[PDB]
C-alpha cells in the first residue's frame, strides 16, 4: 500500500497524513438467470409425425 | 431474472408485492426487489460491498509502515484488525488511551505514530475550576505573548489564451 | 392499444348509488394483455337479457400515491387546475 | 346523455412496486372530472383507449 | 519559525492548489477526447480537411471544457482569497491601527499592540496580547455596608485576604484600603444579597 | 463507477478521456476536508474541558434547561435534544451507500464530542466569566459576573444586587419561553433543515439523472452493449458518458458553491462564538 501511495501522490516521499487509494468491489462469483417456466411448447409434433 | 440484468446480494424479504408486480423499485428509481418467476418468491437486492481505500501513513521521513482503513465495509468480509464507524482498520493497534489526534480516521478515531496506534480522540485536559458563590480568583502576574497568524491576499495572476 | 399490445384493466367494488358513478378512489389492477398486432377503431357492446359508461382516455401528466402496500389510493390530475 | 368521473380511471401504469413513495407519469388517462355518456347500443368510436364501467 | 514545519502551511496550500490547477491543465492538454490522436499537427498531416474537421471538433470540444473547469474552479477559489484579503485587511485596520476590543480576534488573550510582516502572497501579523498568571483565589463580597449604608467598588472588586478587605482591579492584583474615595453608596443593607460589614 | 459500473468497454473508453475522474475527487475531499475544520473553527475553541460544579447557588439564576441532563445516555441539555428530535446513514449498522459509487463520510467529530465542546463552553462561561477566553479560568460568582456584565453596557453595578431577585426570574421565564417556541414553532429550524434538504436534493438529482438518456438508445450500459455491436454500441456509450459526466461536474461545482456559503456562515459563527459567548 505505500508503494501505491507513492504512485497515486507521484512522489518518491510522502508526508505524514492519509490518503485515498482507487476503491474495490466484492466481484460476483457467478451469474444467476431466472426466466420462467417453460410451457406451451409449439405444436411441432403432427408436421413431423402425422 | 426476465430482462432486470444488475449485479447485487440477494435475499428474501418481508416486502409484499401485489400478484402482477414484477420488481419494486426504490425512491431515487433504482432497483430495490425482484420476484423470482419460478417459485414467485420475493426477493431483495442489495449492492455488493464496495468502497474506498485509505493509506495512513506516518511519512517516509519517518517510517515506512502504514496502516490502511476500508472505508464503511465490515472487517468479516475483507478479502491487527480494528472495526470502526469509519471503516475497517488493518495494521493499526487500538489502544484505550486518548491522545491529541494526529491524523483524523472518522468518527472520533484518530491514528499516529509511535507502530501506528489508533485511539479515541482526546478533547483536551478536563478540569473543573473550584466555582462557589463566595470566592473569586485573581491573577497577582501578567505575561507578554506573541502570536502569530498567517493570511494569504492574493495569488499568482494566471492567463491562459483561450484560442 | 400500445403499438401491437392490447392491454386490458379492471376492477369490482359494490356500491349503493343507483345514479351514476359515485366518488371514491379506484386503482385499475392489470389483466394479461394481448400482443394482437391490428389497429382497432370502433367498437361496440354485447348485451344480454343497459346501465353503463363510456369515456375516452387523453394523453396527461399525473402524480400517484403508493402506500405501504404498493396500493394506489391517490392521486392528481395535473392540469385539472 | 351525460355524467361526471370525478376520480375514476387511475390504472397501474408498469409491473413496478413502490412503497410510500408518490411517483410521477406522462401516459393515456381519463381526466378528473370528465364527461362521461350514458348508455342503455350503437357502435362507438375508438380514439386510442376508452374507459368502461357498468352497474 | 524558524524551526517548526509546515509554520506557513497556508500560503503553501494556496501554492500548491494554483500549481496543481494549471499542471491539470497542462495534462489535458495530452488526452485525444476520442479523437484520432492528441497533436493537432499528427492530425493535420495525416487526414484530409474534411474528415480532419470531425477530429477537430472532437479534440477542441474536448479541451473547451477542460478549460472551462479550470476557469470555474479558479474563480471559486479567487473568491475565497477575496474574502482572506477582506479579512486580513480588516485585522490590519483594527489590529495594527488601533486596538481591538472584540475578543479573540487578534490573538489569545488580551489585544495590545500588533505588527504587520510580510510574505510572499500574504501577510503575517504578530500580535502582542496580555496573559495573566499565577492566580490566587480569595473571597468576595458584592458590597459592604457601613453606618447602615451599602458601598459597591466604582472600579474593581473586592476581596480579603482571609483577615482584611481590600479594593483590587479586575485584571491584576492591587489591594487597597477600602475608602469612600474609591466605591460609592446606594441605599442600606437589606436588599443586598451576600453583602458584609466592614 | 457512477458513470458506468462493472462495464470494462465503457471504462476503458473513459480512460482515454482525460484526468477528469481525478479533479472530481480532488474537489470533493477538499470540500470534506473544509467541512471538518469549520465544525473544528467553530467548536474547538477551549483549550481544557470545564465542567459545571455538582451544586447548583447561581444567585437564584437556573440554567438547567441548557446545561447538560445527567440522566440523559447522550448527556445532551435538554433544549438540545429538542433541536436534534425536530430536524428531520450509519446510524445502527453501516449502511452509507448506493448501487452507483455514492458514498458518505462521517464527520470527524461525533455528536457525542460536540455537546462536550458545547457542555465545556457553558462551564466555562458559567463559573469563570470571560476570563477562560483569554488565559486561566478564573472563578467568580455568578451574580458577580452579571453585576460586570451590566456594568459593560453601562449601568452601574447597583442596578443588579438590588433588582437581583427579579432579574433571575425574567432569566428564567425567558429561558422556559424559548423551550416553548422551540418546540411549538414549525420554521424555527429552517436555516439547517434547507441545508439537508438541499443537500438530499442535489443527491437526488444526480442518482436520478443516471436514467436520462442523452441522446443515447438506451439508459443502460449492459442493455446497449447486449443490443448492438462493438463500434455502435461504443458511439452510443460515449454519448452515455458525456451526459453522466457533465451532470457529475454541474453536481461538483454547485458543492463548491454550497461549501463556500457554508464556509461563510461557519466563520460568520466562530466569529459569534469567539466575541459573544467567550466575552462580552
Ligand atoms: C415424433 O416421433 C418420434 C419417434 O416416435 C418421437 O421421438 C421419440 O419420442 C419418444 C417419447 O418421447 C422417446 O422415448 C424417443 O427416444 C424418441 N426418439 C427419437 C428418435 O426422437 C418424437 O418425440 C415425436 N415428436 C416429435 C415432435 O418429433
Ligand atoms: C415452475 O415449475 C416449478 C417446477 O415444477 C414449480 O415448482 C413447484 O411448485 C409446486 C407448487 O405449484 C410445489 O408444490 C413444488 O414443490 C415445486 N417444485 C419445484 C421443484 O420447484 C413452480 O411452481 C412453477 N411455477 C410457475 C409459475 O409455473
Ligand atoms: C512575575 O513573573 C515573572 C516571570 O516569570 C517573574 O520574573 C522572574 O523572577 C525570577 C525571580 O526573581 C527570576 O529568576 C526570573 O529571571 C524572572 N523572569 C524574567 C523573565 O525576568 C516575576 O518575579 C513574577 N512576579 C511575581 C510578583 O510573581
Ligand atoms: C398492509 O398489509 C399488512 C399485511 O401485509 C396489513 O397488516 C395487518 O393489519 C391487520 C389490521 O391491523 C392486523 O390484524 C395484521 O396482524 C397485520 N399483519 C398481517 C400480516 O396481516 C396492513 O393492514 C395493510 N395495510 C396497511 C395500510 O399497512
Ligand atoms: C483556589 O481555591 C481552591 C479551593 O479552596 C484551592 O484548592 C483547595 O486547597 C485546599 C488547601 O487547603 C485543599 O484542602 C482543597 O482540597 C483544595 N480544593 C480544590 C477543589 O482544589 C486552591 O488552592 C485555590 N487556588 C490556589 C492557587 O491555591
Ligand atoms: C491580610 O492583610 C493585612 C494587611 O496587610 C495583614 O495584616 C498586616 O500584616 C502585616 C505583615 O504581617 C503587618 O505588618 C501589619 O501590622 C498587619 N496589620 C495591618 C493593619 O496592616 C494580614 O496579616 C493579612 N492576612 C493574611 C492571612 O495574609
Ligand atoms: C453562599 O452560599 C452559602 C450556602 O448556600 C450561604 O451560606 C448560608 O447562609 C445562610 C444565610 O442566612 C445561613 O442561614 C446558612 O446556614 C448558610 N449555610 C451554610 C452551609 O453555611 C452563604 O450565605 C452564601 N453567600 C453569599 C454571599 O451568597
Ligand atoms: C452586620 O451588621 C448588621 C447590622 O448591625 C448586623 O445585623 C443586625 O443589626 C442589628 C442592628 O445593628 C442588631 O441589633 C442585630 O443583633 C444584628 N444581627 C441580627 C441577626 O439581626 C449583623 O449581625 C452584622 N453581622 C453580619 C455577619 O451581618
Ligand atoms: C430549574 O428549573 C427547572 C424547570 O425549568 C425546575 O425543574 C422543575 O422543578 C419542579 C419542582 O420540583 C418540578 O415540578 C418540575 O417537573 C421540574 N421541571 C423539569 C422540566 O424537570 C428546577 O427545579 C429548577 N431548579 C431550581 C434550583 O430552582
Ligand atoms: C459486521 O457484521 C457483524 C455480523 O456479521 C455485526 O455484528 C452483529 O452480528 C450479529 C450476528 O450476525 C447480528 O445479529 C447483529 O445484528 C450484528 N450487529 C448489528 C449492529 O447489526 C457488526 O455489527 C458489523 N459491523 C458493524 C460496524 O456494524
Ligand atoms: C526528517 O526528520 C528529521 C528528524 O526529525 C528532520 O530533522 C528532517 O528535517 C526531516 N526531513 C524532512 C524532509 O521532513
Ligand atoms: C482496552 O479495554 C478493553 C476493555 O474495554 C480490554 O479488553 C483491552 O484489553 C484493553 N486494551 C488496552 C490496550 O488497554
Ligand atoms: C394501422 O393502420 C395504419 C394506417 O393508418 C397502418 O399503416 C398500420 O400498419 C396499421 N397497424 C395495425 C397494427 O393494424
Ligand atoms: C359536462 O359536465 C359539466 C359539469 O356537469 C357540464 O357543465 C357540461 O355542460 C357538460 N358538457 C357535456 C358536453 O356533457
Amino acid at each position: 500500500p505505500l508503494s501505491e501511495t507513492k504512485c497515486t501522490l507521484k512522489s518518491f516521499t510522502v508526508e505524514k497524513g492519509i490518503y485515498q487509494t482507487s476503491n474495490f468491489r466484492v466481484q460476483p462469483t457467478e451469474s444467476i438467470v431466472r426466466f420462467p417456466n417453460i410451457t406451451n411448447l409449439c405444436p411441432f409434433g403432427e408436421v413431423f409425425n402425422a | 431474472f426476465n430482462g432486470l440484468t444488475g449485479t447485487g446480494v440477494l435475499t428474501e424479504s418481508n416486502k409484499k408485492f401485489l400478484p402482477f408486480q414484477q420488481f419494486g423499485r426504490d425512491i431515487d428509481d433504482t432497483t430495490d426487489a425482484v420476484r423470482d418467476p419460478q417459485t414467485l418468491e420475493i426477493l431483495d437486492i442489495t449492492p455488493c460491498s464496495f468502497g474506498g481505500v485509505s493509506v495512513i501513513t506516518p511519512g517516509t521521513n519517518t517510517s515506512n509502515q502504514v496502516a490502511v482503513l476500508y472505508q464503511g465495509v465490515n472487517c468479516t468480509e475483507v478479502p491487527n484488525v480494528f472495526q470502526t464507524r469509519a471503516g475497517c482498520l488493518i495494521g493499526a493497534e487500538h489502544v484505550n488511551n486518548s491522545y491529541e489526534c494526529d491524523i483524523p480516521i472518522g468518527a472520533g478515531i484518530c491514528a499516529s505514530y509511535q507502530s501506528i496506534i489508533a485511539y479515541t480522540m482526546s478533547l483536551g485536559a478536563e478540569n473543573s475550576v473550584a466555582y462557589s458563590n463566595n470566592s473569586i480568583a485573581i491573577p497577582i502576574n501578567f505575561t507578554i505573548s506573541v502570536t502569530t497568524e498567517i493570511l494569504p491576499v492574493s495569488m499568482t495572476k494566471t492567463s491562459v489564451d483561450c484560442t | 392499444n400500445i403499438d401491437g399490445y392490447f392491454k386490458i384493466y379492471s376492477k369490482h367494488t359494490p356500491i349503493n348509488l343507483v345514479r351514476d358513478l359515485p366518488q371514491g378512489f379506484s386503482a385499475l389492477e392489470p389483466l394479461v394483455d394481448l400482443p394482437i398486432g391490428i389497429n382497432i377503431t370502433r367498437f361496440q357492446t354485447l348485451l344480454a337479457l343497459a346501465a353503463y359508461y363510456v369515456g375516452y382516455l387523453q394523453p396527461r401528466t399525473f402524480l400517484l400515491k403508493y402506500n405501504e402496500n404498493g396500493t394506489i389510493t391517490d392521486a392528481v390530475d395535473c392540469a385539472l387546475d | 346523455a351525460y355524467t361526471n368521473s370525478f376520480t375514476r380511471g387511475v390504472y397501474y401504469p408498469d409491473k413496478v412496486f413502490r412503497s410510500s413513495v408518490l411517483h410521477s407519469t406522462q401516459d393515456l388517462f381519463l381526466p378528473f372530472f370528465s364527461n362521461v355518456t350514458w348508455f342503455h347500443n350503437p357502435v362507438l368510436p375508438f380514439n386510442d383507449g376508452v374507459y368502461f364501467a357498468s352497474t | 519559525l524558524s524551526s517548526t514545519a509546515s509554520a506557513l502551511g497556508k500560503l503553501q496550500d494556496v501554492v500548491n492548489q494554483n500549481a496543481q490547477a494549471l499542471n491539470t491543465l497542462v495534462k489535458q492538454l495530452s488526452s485525444n477526447f476520442g479523437a484520432i490522436s492528441s497533436v493537432l499537427n499528427d492530425i493535420l498531416a495525416r487526414l484530409d480537411p474534411p474528415e480532419a474537421e470531425v477530429q477537430i471538433d472532437r479534440l477542441i470540444t474536448g479541451r473547451l471544457q477542460s478549460l472551462q473547469t479550470y476557469v470555474t474552479q479558479q474563480l471559486i477559489r479567487a473568491a475565497e482569497i477575496r474574502a482572506s484579503a477582506n479579512l486580513a485587511a480588516t485585522k490590519m485596520s483594527e489590529c495594527v491601527l488601533g486596538q481591538s476590543k472584540r475578543v479573540d480576534f487578534c490573538g489569545k488573550g488580551y489585544h495590545l499592540m500588533s505588527f504587520p510582516q510580510s510574505a510572499p502572497h500574504g501577510v503575517v501579523f504578530l500580535h502582542v496580547t496580555y496573559v495573566p498568571a499565577q492566580e490566587k483565589n480569595f473571597t468576595t463580597a458584592p458590597a459592604i455596608c457601613h453606618d447602615g449604608k451599602a458601598h459597591f467598588p466604582r472600579e474593581g472588586v473586592f476581596v480579603s485576604n482571609g483577615t482584611h478587605w481590600f479594593v483590587t482591579q479586575r485584571n491584576f492584583y492591587e489591594p487597597q484600603i477600602i475608602t469612600t474615595h474609591n466605591t460609592f453608596v446606594s441605599g442600606n443593607c437589606d436588599v443586598v444579597i451576600g453583602i458584609v460589614n466592614n | 463507477m457512477y458513470i458506468c459500473g462493472d462495464s470494462t468497454e465503457c471504462s476503458n473508453l473513459l480512460l482515454q478521456y482525460g484526468s477528469f475522474c481525478t479533479q472530481l475527487n480532488r474537489a470533493l475531499t477538499g470540500i470534506a476536508v473544509e467541512q471538518d475544520k469549520n465544525t473544528q473553527e467553530v467548536f474547538a475553541q477551549v483549550k481544557q474541558i470545564y465542567k459545571t460544579p455538582p451544586i447548583k447557588d447561581f444567585g437564584g439564576f437556573n440554567f438547567s434547561q441548557i446545561l447538560p441532563d445527567p440522566s440523559k445516555p447522550s448527556k445532551r441539555s435538554f433544549i438540545e435534544d429538542l433541536l436534534f428530535n425536530k430536524v428531520t446513514a450509519a446510524r445502527d449498522l453501516i449502511c452509507a451507500q448506493k448501487f452507483n459509487g455514492l458514498t458518505v463520510l462521517p464527520p470527524l467529530l461525533t455528536d457525542e464530542m460536540i455537546a462536550q465542546y458545547t457542555s465545556a463552553l457553558l462551564a466555562g462561561t458559567i463559573t469563570s466569566g470571560w476570563t477562560f477566553g483569554a488565559g486561566a479560568a478564573l472563578q467568580i460568582p455568578f451574580a458577580m459576573q452579571m453585576a460586570y456584565r451590566f456594568n459593560g453596557i453601562g449601568v452601574t453595578q447597583n442596578v443588579l444586587y438590588e433588582n437581583q431577585k427579579l432579574i433571575a426570574n425574567q432569566f428564567n421565564s425567558a429561558i422556559g419561553k424559548i423551550q416553548d417556541s422551540l418546540s411549538s414553532t414549525a420554521s424555527a429550524l429552517g436555516k439547517l433543515q434547507d441545508v439537508v434538504n438541499q443537500n438530499a436534493q442535489a443527491l437526488n438529482t444526480l442518482v436520478k439523472q443516471l436514467s436520462s438518456n442523452f441522446g443515447a438508445i438506451s439508459s443502460v450500459l449492459n442493455d446497449i452493449l447486449a443490443r448492438l455491436d462493438p463500434p455502435e454500441a461504443e458511439v452510443q456509450i460515449d454519448r452515455l458518458i458525456t451526459g453522466r459526466l457533465q451532470s457529475l461536474q454541474t453536481y461538483v461545482t454547485q458543492q463548491l458553491i454550497r461549501a463556500a456559503e457554508i464556509r461563510a456562515s461557519a466563520n460568520l459563527a466562530a466569529t459569534k462564538m469567539s466575541e459573544c459567548v467567550l466575552g462580552q
